[PDB]
C-alpha cells in the first residue's frame, strides 16, 4: 500500500462567491509603501541617542514630575465656599 | 510619541521584545540536547548533572540562602540565553 | 554499605560515561541492582529483619524479568537494523 | 429539581448526537433515534448524579439531627 | 476484574487469529463499561472518608484511589475504542491503525500496575507496581517493531526508566536503613521533626517524577512521545503521569520542599518556552503535558490537595484524549500521509480544516481554550482551584510564574487553531466514506463535558465534602 | 535589623560561583560535540566561570551593601542585586541598550522575587491557612488575614491621613448646632 | 404549560427558518429587538426608590443546576440588576441590532457564523452586566476572547492575525492578575458576591495588594497608558461589528468593573492609590491624543480617540465625587453612541466603497458625498465635546470631579478639550475639504440603512446632552454608594 489520501475525496476550489465590483480606487504604491512603513514601524525600531531621549523623557521624567505634583497636592486644596482671609490650603 | 514610545518602547516591552526574547529562549532550550548521534549517553549525562547540581545546591542553601540565588540566575542564563 | 555504594556509584559512572557499548549499559544496570541488594542485605543482617531479604529476593526476580525484556527489545532493534553500533543506543 | 435535571441531561445528550452527526459531515437529522438513545443515556447519568447528591445531603443532615 | 480480564484474554488471544483482535478489544471494552457501571456503587464504603487497609497493610483504599481507578477505566475505555473501531473502512485505515495481538493484554497489565501504584501503602508494593508499569510500557512502545523510531524509543525508555528505578530502589532501601520500615504510615509529626529525612524522600519523589518528564529530564520522554505511534503516544503520555502523580499526592512527601518548587518552576518555564518553536504536533502536545505536570507538581507542597488534583487530572485527561482524537480525525483531510505510524506530524498539515470539517475545528477551539484556561470551560476551574490552594498555602512567586506560563503556552496552543481556521485551496466538496459513529460520539461527549461540566461544580463540591472530608 | 558582613559573604559567594562554573564547564565539556579533551574545559567554555563568579559576587555584594546602606531587610535590596547581576550579564553583549535592558528587567524580576518574600518556597507560618483568619471577635486588633465589619476611625486617619474627605470627626456631627 | 415547550417552539421555528431560508440574520434581529423590548418592560417594572438588587436569579445551584434556585444555601452564580447595571444594559440592547445591521450586505462568506458570533458577544456582555459575584463576572468577562479571536481572524482585514492574537493575549494577561485578586478575595472572605462585600473590611496591607491586580486588569481593558497599544490594532483590523461592540461596551465593562468590584470593596486602598490613577490617566489623555495627531489610518485615529475619553472617564470615576461618577457614566453611554457611528463611517461606509483606510487617498468627500460630510461634521463635533451632546456633559462633570480631587492634575487635564479638537478636526477638515481625490472614483452616498444607524446614534446623544437628567432615576443611589468621605 502506497500511503496516499483516499480516492473517494472529491475536492474543488474555494469560491467565496463575492460579486467583483468595479475598481473604485487606483492604488498608488508609493502611498501604500509609506503606509506599510508607518504601520509596521514597530518591527524596525532601534534604540538610539534620539529615541532613548524620548523614552527617558515620556516614560521616566514626565510621569515622575506628574507624580511628585500629585502626591504633594494630594489633600492640600479645599476651596469650596472659602472666603477672604481664610486659607485655601490644609497644610504648609 | 507615536513612533518612539507608542510604536517603539511600548512594543519592545510588548509584542516585539517578548517575541524576540522567546525566540532566543526557545532556541536555546531545544538546542540543549545537542547531539542526535547518541540519545542515551547525553540524557545519562543529564541525569548525572541534575543529581550533582541539586546536591551541591542543597549544600549551598543549607550554608546560606542568598548565595544560591545568583547560581540559579546563572543556570537560567545557561539554559535560556 | 561500602561495597554496595561503591559498586553502585562506579556502575552509574560507567553507564553515564559509556561511549563504547550497549552491553556495558546492561551490565551497569545489573551491577547497580546488585549494589542496592548488598546494602539492603547488610542492613537486614544488622537489624535482624526479614523485610530486607524479602525485598532483595523480589529485586532478584524483577531484575531477571528486566533483563529478559531488555534483551528482547535489543533483538527487535537488531531485527530491523542488523548491527548494534557504538552510538545510537 | 429532578425533572429539570433530566431535561437538561437529555439536552446534553442531544448536543452530543448533533455534534457527532456534524463531525461525521452528515445532516443533523440523519438518524433521529440516536437522539432518543442519547437522551435516555445522559438522563440516566443525571439521575445517578442526582441520587448521589441527595444521599450526600441526607448524610450531612442526619449528622445534624444526631448532633 | 482486571486480573480476570488478563487471565481470560491471554487464553482467548492464544486460541484466536489476528483477524479477531479488534473484536477482542471490543469485547473487553464492553467488559470495562459493565464493570464501571455495576461495581461503582462501592463509593459508599468511603463515606465520611473511611479508609481501608488491605492485603495486610500493603494496599490502601479511599475515595481518592477509587476515583483515580474509575478515571483509569474511563481512559482505557476510550483508548480501546480507538483500537477496536475503524475510523474509515478503507485500505489506508486498515494499514495505519491495526491492533497487534498482545497489545490489549499489555494495556491491561499496565493499568494493573497503575492502580497498584496509586493503591500502594508499602514500598515493596510500590516497587513491584512501578516495575509492572514500566516493563509493560517498554513493550507497548516496542510492539510496533516494524518502526525504526519505535524500537529506538523502546530502548531509550528502557535504559532511562531503569536508571530512575535504581534511584527509587536506593531511596527505599535508605529509608529502610534509617527507620527499619517500608511504610510511610510509620511517619508522624515527631519522626519528621526529629529526623532529617528530606534527602531520602525527595530522592524518591524525583525518581518517580523524572519518569514522567520533569525537567531537566524532559527531552528523552518528548522524543519517545514523538517517535512512537500516535495511538501508543495517547496512552503512554497520560496513564503513567496519572499513576505517579496520584501516588505522590496521596503520600504527603514534599510538603514545603525548595527543590520541588525550583524544579516545578523550571518545568513551567521549559514547557511553556520550548513549545514555541515546535513545528510538530506530538512534541507540542508533549510540552503541553510537561507544563500541566508542572501545575500538578505545585500541589505536592500543600497537604490539602485532593480536590484540585482530581479536578485538574480529570480535565487534563479529557482534554488530552480530545485533542489526540481530533488529530486522529484530521488525517482524512491532510493531503500527505507521512508514515504508516505517524500519518500526521506537522501542524501546518492542519491548514484549512475548517473548510473540510468546521465542527471538528469547533471541538479543537474548545479544547485549545480549555488548555489556555478560558472560562466557562473546565481548565479555567482547574487553574482556579490550583491557584486557590497555592495562594492559601503561601506560594506567591510560583503563582506569578504560573500566570506567565499560562500566557506563554497559549501561543503554541493557538498555533493549532490559527492554522486550522486559515483558508485553503482545494477544499472538500463531497465524500462517500463516513467516519465511525462510536468514535464520533466519544469525541462529542468529551467536548460536551469540557463545555458544560461547569453546571455541576456545586454538586461535585457537595459530594466531595461528604466523601473526602 | 542586624548588619551583614559584606566581604565574607561575598568571598563565599565568589568561591561558590567558581565551583559552580567549574562544574558547568565540565558538564559542557562532556556534553559537547567536537573533539575535546581535558584542555578544553576552560578554553572552549563560553565564559561560564566568569558568568557564575560575576553574578554571585555582584548579587551578594549589592544585596548586603543596599541592606547596610538602607539599614533594612526588604525586597528593594533584591531589586538592586538583580540590577547589578543583570549589568554583569549584559556587559557580555557589547551593546548599550541590551545592557540597560538586562539591568532594568532582571532588577524588576529579582525585586518581584524579593517583594513576594525572597523565596521560591512558602513561609508556612505566615500563610493564610496557618494564620488566624475570618472575623475578629471582640475589639481585638485586626491582623493581616482577619476580617472586620467596622474598623476604627483613628486607625483610618493614621493609615490614610487627614484631608481629601477623611477626617477625625464626621462632618455632620462636627457641624451640628450645639442645641 | 411548560418552559421547555415554549423554548422548543422557538427552537423548531429557528430550525425551519434556517431550512427554508438559509440565513439567521433575520431571526437574530427579531430576537435583538425582542430583547430590547423585554428590557424596556423590566425598566417599566423597576423601582427607582430601592438601591437593592432586583430581578435576582441564581444558576448552577446544587439542587437545580439546569434551573433557578430557591435554596437556603446558595452555591451557584448570582445575577441581578441595579440601576447602574440597567443603564449599560439599555446601551447594550440598543447597540446589538445596529451591529447586526451594520454588516447586513457586506458579509458574503460564512454569514451565519459571523452573525452568531456577534449576537453571542452581545449576550455575553449583557449577562456580564447582570452578574452579582466575582466569578460569574469573570467567566463572562473572559468568555468574549474566544469569540473575538475567531471573528477577527476569519472576518478581519489585512493584519487580522496579529489583531486576533492581541485581543486574546493582552486581555488574558490582565485578566489573570484579576483572577489572582479574585482568588485571594474568595479564600480570605469565603464569599464572592456584589451585595454585601462592602460589609467586609479587609486590612489595608491586603487591600493594597488586591487592588494592584484589579487595577492591572482595568489598565489593560480600559485601556490606559502604557498598555494601550493593542487597541488601535484590534479596533482597526476587526470587522465593523467587532469594532462597534468593542469600543461601545467592552471598554465600558472596565468602568463598570471599577464601580462594582474595586470601589465598594478596597475603599481604603483606592483612597490611598488614586493619585497614581491620576498620573496614569493624565498621561493616557495627553500622550494618546498627541499620538493620534500623527496617524495615517482613519479607523486607527478613531480607535486612539476612544482612549483619551476613557481616561477622562477614569478621572471622573476615581474622583470620590458624585458629579464625577455621573459624568463618567454619561461619558460611557455617549461614547458608546458616538464612537460606533464614527466606526461605521470609517469602516462600513468608506471601507465598503474603497477598501482602504489611508488618509492620503481621502479628500473632498463633500462634493459627491454631501450627506456623509454632514454626518462626519456632526459626529466629529460630538466626539470632541460640543455642548448639547452627552459627551460634553460627561467631560464637564468628570473634569469637575478631577479638579475637586486634585485641582492641579484635574486642571491640567482640561487640555483634552483642545487636543480632541485637533486630532478630530485635522481629519474632518481633510475628508470634507478640498477637491475630490484623484485616487477615488465616485460612489453612492450613504444609504437608508447607514443613515438609520447614524441617526439613531445621533438622536440618543442629543437627547442625553440636552437633558442629561433623564438618566438620574437609575443613578441617584449609584452617585452616593461609592463615595468614601467621613
Ligand atoms: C531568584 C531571582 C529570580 C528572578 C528571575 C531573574 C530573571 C533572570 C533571567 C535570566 C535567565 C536567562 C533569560 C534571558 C533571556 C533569554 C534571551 C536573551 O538572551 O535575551 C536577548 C533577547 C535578544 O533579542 P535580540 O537583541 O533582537 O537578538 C540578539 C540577541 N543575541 O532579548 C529580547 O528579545 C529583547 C528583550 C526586550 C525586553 C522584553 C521584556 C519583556 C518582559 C516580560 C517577560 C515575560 C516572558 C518571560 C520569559 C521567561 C524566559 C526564561
Ligand atoms: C428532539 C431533538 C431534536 C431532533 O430530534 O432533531 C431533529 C432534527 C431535524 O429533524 P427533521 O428534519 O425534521 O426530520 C428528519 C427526517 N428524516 O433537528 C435537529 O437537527 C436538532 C439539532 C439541535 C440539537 C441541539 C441541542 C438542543 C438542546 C435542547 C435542550
Ligand atoms: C540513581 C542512579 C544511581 C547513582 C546514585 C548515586 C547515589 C545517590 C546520591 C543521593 C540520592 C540522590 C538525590 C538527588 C538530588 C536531590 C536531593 C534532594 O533534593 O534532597 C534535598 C533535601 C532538602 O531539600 P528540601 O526538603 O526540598 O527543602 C527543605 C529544606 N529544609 O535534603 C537535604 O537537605 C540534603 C542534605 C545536604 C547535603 C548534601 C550532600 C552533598 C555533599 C557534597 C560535598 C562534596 C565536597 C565538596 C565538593 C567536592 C568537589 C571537588
Ligand atoms: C567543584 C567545587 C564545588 C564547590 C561547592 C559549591 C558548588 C555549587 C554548585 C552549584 C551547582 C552548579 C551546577 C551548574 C548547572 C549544571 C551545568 C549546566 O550546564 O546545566 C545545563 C546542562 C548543559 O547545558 P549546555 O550543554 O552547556 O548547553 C547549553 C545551551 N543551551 O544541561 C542540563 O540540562 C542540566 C541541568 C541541571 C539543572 C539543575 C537544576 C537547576 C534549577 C534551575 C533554577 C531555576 C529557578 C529560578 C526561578 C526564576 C523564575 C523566573
Ligand atoms: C523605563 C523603561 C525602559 C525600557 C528599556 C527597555 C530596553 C530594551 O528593551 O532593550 C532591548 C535590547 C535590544 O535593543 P536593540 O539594540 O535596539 O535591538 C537589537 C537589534 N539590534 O535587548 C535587551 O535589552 C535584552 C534584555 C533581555 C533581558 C531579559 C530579562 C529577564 C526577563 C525574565
Ligand atoms: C467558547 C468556545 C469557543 C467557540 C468559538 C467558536 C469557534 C467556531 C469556529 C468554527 C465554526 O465556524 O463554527 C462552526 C459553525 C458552522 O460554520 P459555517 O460557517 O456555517 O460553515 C458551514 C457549516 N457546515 O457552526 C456554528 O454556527 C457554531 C457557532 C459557535
Ligand atoms: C436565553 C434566553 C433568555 C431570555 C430571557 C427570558 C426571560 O427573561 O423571561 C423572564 C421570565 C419572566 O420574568 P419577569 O417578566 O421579569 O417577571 C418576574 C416576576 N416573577 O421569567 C423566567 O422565565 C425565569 C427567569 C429566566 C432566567 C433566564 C436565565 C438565562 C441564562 C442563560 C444562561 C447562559 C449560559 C451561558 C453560561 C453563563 C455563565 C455565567
Ligand atoms: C452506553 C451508551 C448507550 C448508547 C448511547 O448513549 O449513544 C448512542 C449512540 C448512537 O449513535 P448513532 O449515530 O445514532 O448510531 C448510528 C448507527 N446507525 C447508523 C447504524 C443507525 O451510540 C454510539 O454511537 C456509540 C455509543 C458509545
Ligand atoms: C467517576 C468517573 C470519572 C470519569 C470521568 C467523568 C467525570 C465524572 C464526574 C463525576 C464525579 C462525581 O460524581 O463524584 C465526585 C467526586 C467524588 O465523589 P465519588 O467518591 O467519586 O462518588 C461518585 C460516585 N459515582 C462514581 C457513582 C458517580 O469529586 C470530584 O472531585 C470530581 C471532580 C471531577 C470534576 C469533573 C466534572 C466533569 C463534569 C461531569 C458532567 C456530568
Ligand atoms: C531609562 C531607563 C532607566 C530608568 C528606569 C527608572 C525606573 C525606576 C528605578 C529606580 C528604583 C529606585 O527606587 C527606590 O525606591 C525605594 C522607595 O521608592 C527606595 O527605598 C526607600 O523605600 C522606602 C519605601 O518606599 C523605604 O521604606 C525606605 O525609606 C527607603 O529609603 C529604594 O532605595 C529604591 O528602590
Ligand atoms: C509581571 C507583573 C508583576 C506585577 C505583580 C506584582 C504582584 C506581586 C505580589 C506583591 C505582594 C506580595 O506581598 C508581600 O507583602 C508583605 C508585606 O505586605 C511581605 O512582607 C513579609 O515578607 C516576608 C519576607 O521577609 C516576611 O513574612 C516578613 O515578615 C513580612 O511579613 C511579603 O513578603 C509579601 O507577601
Ligand atoms: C497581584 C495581586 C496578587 C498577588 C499575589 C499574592 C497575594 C497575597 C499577598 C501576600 C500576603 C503577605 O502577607 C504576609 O505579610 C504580612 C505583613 O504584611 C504578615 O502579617 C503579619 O505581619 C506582622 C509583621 O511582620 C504583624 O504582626 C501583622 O500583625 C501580621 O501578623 C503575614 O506574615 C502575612 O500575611
Ligand atoms: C443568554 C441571553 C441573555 C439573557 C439575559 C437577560 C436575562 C433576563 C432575566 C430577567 C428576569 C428575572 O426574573 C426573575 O424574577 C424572580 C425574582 O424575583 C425570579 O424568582 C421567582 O421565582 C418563582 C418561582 O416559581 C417565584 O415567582 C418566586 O417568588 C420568584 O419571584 C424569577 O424566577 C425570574 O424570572
Amino acid at each position: 500500500v502506497e500511503l496516499k489520501p483516499s480516492s473517494a475525496i472529491q475536492r474543488g476550489p474555494l469560491n467565496k462567491g463575492g460579486w467583483d465590483a468595479p475598481h473604485a480606487l487606483h492604488n498608488d504604491g508609493a502611498i501604500d509603501r509609506y503606509a506599510h512603513w508607518r504601520t509596521f514601524y514597530q518591527e524596525r525600531f532601534k534604540y538610539t541617542r534620539a529615541t532613548g531621549k524620548s523614552t527617558l523623557i515620556f516614560l521616566v521624567a514626565f510621569p515622575a514630575l506628574i507624580g511628585y505634583v500629585a502626591y504633594q497636592s494630594e489633600g492640600l486644596f479645599e476651596f469650596a465656599g472659602k472666603r477672604r482671609g481664610e486659607s485655601v490650603t490644609t497644610r504648609g | 510619541i507615536a513612533h518612539h514610545v507608542d510604536k517603539g518602547s511600548l512594543y519592545r516591552l510588548g509584542p516585539v521584545g517578548i517575541n524576540r526574547l522567546l525566540n532566543k529562549a526557545s532556541y536555546n532550550v531545544i538546542n540543549l540536547s545537542s547531539n542526535t548521534r547518541s540519545s542515551l549517553s547525553m540524557n545519562s549525562m543529564l541525569i548525572l548533572i541534575t543529581i550533582v547540581s541539586l546536591l551541591l545546591l542543597v549544600l549551598v542553601m543549607n550554608v546560606n540562602f542568598i548565595i544560591v540565588i545568583p547560581v540559579l540566575i546563572s543556570i537560567l542564563y545557561i539554559l535560556f540565553s | 554499605m561500602f561495597i554496595g555504594t561503591i559498586i553502585l556509584v562506579l556502575s552509574f559512572l560507567g553507564f553515564v560515561f559509556n561511549r563504547r557499548n550497549i552491553i556495558l549499559a546492561f551490565i551497569c544496570l545489573e551491577t547497580m541492582l546488585l549494589g542496592i541488594n548488598l546494602i539492603l542485605l547488610r542492613n537486614s543482617v544488622l537489624f535482624d529483619d526479614i523485610s530486607g531479604s524479602l525485598f532483595a529476593i523480589v529485586i532478584i526476580i524483577l531484575a531477571g524479568v528486566e533483563s529478559a525484556i531488555g534483551l528482547s527489545l535489543l533483538v527487535s532493534y537488531y531485527r530491523l537494523r542488523g548491527v548494534i553500533n557504538s552510538y545510537g543506543i | 429539581a429532578l425533572f429539570t435535571s433530566l431535561v437538561g441531561a437529555s439536552g446534553l445528550g442531544f448536543a452530543t448526537k448533533f455534534l457527532s452527526n456534524k463531525i461525521r459531515l452528515k445532516p443533523a437529522g440523519y438518524y433521529p433515534l440516536g437522539y432518543v438513545f442519547s437522551g435516555v443515556a445522559w438522563a440516566g447519568l443525571g439521575l445517578v448524579l442526582h441520587n448521589v447528591h441527595q444521599h450526600s445531603l441526607e448524610v450531612l443532615e442526619k449528622k445534624k439531627t444526631a448532633l | 476484574m482486571l486480573i480476570l480480564a488478563i487471565i481470560s484474554l491471554i487464553t482467548f488471544v492464544s486460541m484466536s487469529k489476528l483477524s479477531d483482535n479488534r473484536a477482542i478489544i471490543r469485547l473487553i471494552n464492553i467488559y470495562l463499561i459493565l464493570v464501571l457501571v455495576l461495581d461503582s456503587f462501592l463509593y459508599l464504603l468511603f463515606l465520611n472518608n473511611q479508609t481501608y487497609t488491605v492485603m495486610g497493610e500493603l494496599l490502601i483504599f479511599n475515595s481518592f484511589t477509587f476515583y483515580i481507578d474509575m478515571l483509569i477505566y474511563f481512559i482505557m475505555i476510550v483508548i480501546s475504542s480507538l483500537y477496536g473501531y475503524n475510523l474509515y473502512n478503507n485500505n489506508l485505515y486498515k494499514t495505519l491503525f491495526e491492533p497487534k495481538k498482545e497489545l490489549i493484554i499489555l494495556f491491561l497489565i499496565n493499568i494493573l500496575g497503575a492502580l497498584l501504584i496509586v493503591h500502594s501503602n508499602d514500598f515493596i508494593t510500590l516497587f513491584v507496581a512501578i516495575e509492572l508499569q514500566s516493563y509493560s510500557i517498554y513493550l507497548i512502545t516496542a510492539i510496533y517493531n516494524s518502526s525504526y523510531k519505535a524500537s529506538k524509543a523502546s530502548m531509550l525508555y528502557f535504559f532511562m526508566g531503569g536508571i530512575l528505578s535504581i534511584l527509587i530502589a536506593y531511596s527505599i532501601n535508605t529509608y529502610y536503613s534509617v527507620l527499619n520500615s517500608y511504610t510511610l504510615h510509620s511517619l508522624d509529626s515527631l519522626i519528621i521533626n526529629t529526623l532529617d529525612l528530606n534527602l531520602i524522600l525527595i530522592a524518591l519523589s524525583l525518581g518517580l517524577l523524572f519518569k514522567i518528564g520533569i525537567a531537566p529530564l524532559h527531552k528523552w520522554l518528548i522524543s519517545i512521545y514523538e517517535n512512537t505511534p500516535i495511538l501508543i503516544t495517547i496512552y503512554i503520555s497520560l496513564i503513567p503521569k496519572i499513576s505517579i502523580l496520584s501516588y505522590l499526592v496521596l503520600s504527603n512527601i514534599s510538603i514545603n520542599s525548595l527543590v520541588i518548587s525550583i524544579l516545578a518552576i523550571l518545568t513551567l518555564l521549559v514547557g511553556s518556552v520550548g513549545g514555541l518553536l515546535q513545528i510538530k504536533i506530538k512534541r507540542l502536545l508533549a510540552f503541553s503535558g510537561l507544563t500541566n505536570a508542572g501545575y500538578m507538581m505545585l500541589l505536592l507542597l500543600l497537604n490539602n490537595n485532593e480536590f484540585s488534583y482530581l479536578y485538574y487530572i480529570t480535565q487534563y485527561s479529557i482534554s488530552h484524549l480530545a485533542i489526540f482524537m481530533i488529530i486522529i480525525f484530521s488525517i482524512y483531510y491532510i493531503n500527505y500521509i507521512n508514515n504508516q505510524y505517524n500519518p500526521i506530524i506537522y501542524v501546518n498539515q492542519l491548514k484549512g480544516l475548517i473548510h473540510d470539517n468546521a465542527y471538528l475545528v469547533l471541538s479543537m477551539a474548545i479544547v485549545v481554550f480549555s488548555f489556555i484556561g478560558i472560562p466557562p470551560l473546565l481548565g479555567f476551574f482547574g487553574k482556579l482551584n490550583i491557584l486557590m490552594s497555592i495562594l492559601n498555602n503561601g506560594y506567591y512567586f510560583i503563582s506569578i510564574v504560573l500566570i506567565v506560563a499560562s500566557l506563554i503556552s497559549a501561543l503554541y496552543y493557538l498555533y493549532l487553531l490559527n492554522v486550522s481556521i486559515q483558508d485553503k485551496n482545494n477544499i472538500l466538496i463531497n465524500s462517500n466514506e463516513t467516519v465511525s459513529s462510536v468514535l464520533s460520539y466519544i469525541l462529542s461527549s468529551l467536548i460536551i463535558l469540557i463545555t458544560f461540566g461547569f453546571i455541576y461544580n456545586s454538586l461535585i463540591i457537595d459530594i466531595f465534602n461528604v466523601y473526602f472530608n | 535589623f542586624h548588619p551583614y558582613n559584606t566581604l565574607g559573604l561575598a568571598t563565599q559567594s565568589a568561591m561558590v560561583g567558581l565551583g559552580a562554573g567549574v562544574v558547568a564547564a565540565a558538564a559542557r565539556n562532556s556534553l559537547a560535540t567536537g573533539p575535546r579533551n581535558i584542555l578544553t574545559t576552560f578554553s572552549k567554555s563560553g565564559g561560564v566561570v566568569t558568568i557564575f563568579t560575576g553574578a554571585s559576587i555582584a548579587y551578594v555584594f549589592t544585596y548586603c551593601s543596599a541592606a547596610n546602606l538602607r539599614e533594612r531587610k526588604d525586597g528593594w535590596n533584591h531589586m538592586w542585586a538583580g540590577a547589578a547581576t543583570g549589568a554583569v550579564l549584559g556587559a557580555r553583549t557589547k551593546l548599550v541598550p541590551a545592557f540597560i535592558g538586562w539591568t532594568v528587567l532582571c532588577g524588576a524580576a529579582c525585586g518581584l522575587f524579593g517583594w513576594t518574600g525572597a523565596r521560591f518556597n512558602a513561609d508556612r507560618k505566615a500563610s493564610l491557612e496557618q494564620s488566624p483568619k475570618g472575623f475578629v471577635q471582640e475589639d481585638a486588633h485586626q491582623t493581616f488575614w482577619e476580617v472586620v465589619h467596622r474598623r476604627p476611625l483613628s486607625l483610618t486617619v493614621e493609615q490614610l491621613g487627614e484631608g481629601r474627605g477623611i477626617n477625625a470627626v464626621p462632618i455632620a456631627t462636627a457641624t451640628e448646632a450645639p442645641n | 404549560m411548560f418552559l421547555t415547550s415554549i423554548l422548543l417552539s422557538s427552537l423548531y421555528l429557528f430550525n425551519r427558518i434556517l431550512a427554508w431560508q438559509g440565513n439567521v440574520k433575520h431571526f437574530y434581529l427579531f430576537a435583538s429587538n425582542l430583547l430590547l423590548l423585554f428590557i424596556v418592560v423590566l425598566y417599566i417594572n423597576f423601582n427607582t426608590f430601592s438601591n437593592s438588587f432586583q430581578f435576582n436569579f441564581e444558576l448552577f445551584n446544587s439542587l437545580n443546576p439546569f434551573g433557578l434556585s430557591n435554596s437556603d444555601i446558595s452555591n451557584g452564580l448570582l445575577f441581578g440588576i441595579d440601576g447602574l447595571s440597567l443603564t449599560f444594559i439599555l446601551l447594550t440592547v440598543l447597540l446589538i441590532p445596529l451591529t447586526l445591521l451594520g454588516n447586513w450586505y457586506n458579509i458574503n462568506f460564512n454569514s451565519n457564523l459571523y452573525y452568531t458570533l456577534v449576537l453571542a458577544i452581545g449576550l455575553v456582555i449583557l449577562l456580564n452586566f447582570w452578574a452579582l459575584d466575582y466569578i460569574s463576572f469573570y467567566i463572562l468577562f473572559e468568555a468574549t476572547l474566544p469569540l473575538l479571536f475567531i471573528l477577527i481572524h476569519i472576518y478581519g482585514s489585512s493584519d487580522s492575525e496579529r489583531a486576533s492574537f492581541y485581543v486574546l493575549m493582552f486581555t488574558l494577561s490582565g485578566s489573570l492578575f484579576m483572577l489572582l485578586s479574585i482568588v485571594v478575595i474568595s479564600i480570605v472572605l469565603n464569599t464572592t458576591n456584589f451585595i454585601n462585600h462592602n460589609l467586609f473590611v479587609l486590612s489595608l496591607d491586603l487591600q493594597t495588594i488586591i487592588w494592584l491586580g484589579l487595577f492591572i486588569a482595568i489598565m489593560v481593558k480600559t485601556p490606559l497608558f502604557p498598555i494601550h497599544v493593542w487597541l488601535p490594532v484590534v479596533h482597526s483590523e476587526s470587522p465593523l461589528a467587532g469594532s462597534m461592540i468593542l469600543a461601545g461596551l467592552i471598554l465600558k465593562l472596565a468602568l463598570y468593573a471599577i464601580l462594582r468590584l474595586l470601589l465598594p470593596l478596597l475603599c481604603e486602598a483606592q483612597i490611598l492609590y488614586t493619585p497614581m490613577i491620576y498620573i496614569i490617566s493624565l498621561l493616557t489623555i495627553i500622550l494618546t491624543s498627541l499620538a493620534t495627531l500623527r496617524q495615517i489610518d482613519l479607523k486607527v485615529i478613531i480607535a486612539y480617540s476612544s482612549i483619551s475619553h476613557m481616561g477622562i472617564a477614569i478621572l471622573g470615576v476615581c474622583s470620590n465625587t458624585s458629579l464625577g461618577i455621573y459624568g463618567s457614566i454619561v461619558l460611557g453611554v455617549a461614547h458608546g453612541f458616538v464612537s460606533p457611528a464614527l466606526f461605521l463611517i470609517v469602516g462600513g461606509i468608506l471601507y465598503d466603497r474603497y477598501h482602504i483606510r489611508i488618509v492620503n487617498y481621502y479628500k473632498g468627500l463633500t462634493t459627491y458625498m454631501p450627506q456623509l460630510a454632514t454626518y462626519i461634521i456632526i459626529l466629529s463635533f460630538a466626539n470632541i465635546g460640543t455642548p448639547l451632546t452627552g459627551n460634553f456633559t460627561g467631560e464637564f462633570l468628570s473634569l469637575q470631579g478631577g479638579f475637586i480631587r486634585n485641582p492641579i492634575i484635574g486642571g491640567i487635564s482640561c487640555i483634552s478639550v483642545l487636543l480632541a479638537a485637533i486630532y478630530q478636526l485635522k481629519l474632518t477638515n481633510k475628508l470634507t475639504g478640498g477637491i475630490s481625490s484623484i485616487y477615488m472614483h465616485r460612489t453612492n452616498d450613504v444609504t437608508i440603512r447607514e443613515k438609520f444607524i447614524m441617526n439613531i446614534l445621533i438622536i440618543s446623544t442629543l437627547i442625553i446632552g440636552i437633558c442629561p437628567q433623564i438618566m438620574y432615576n437609575l443613578l441617584y443611589w449609584t452617585v452616593n454608594n461609592y463615595i468614601y468621605i467621613i
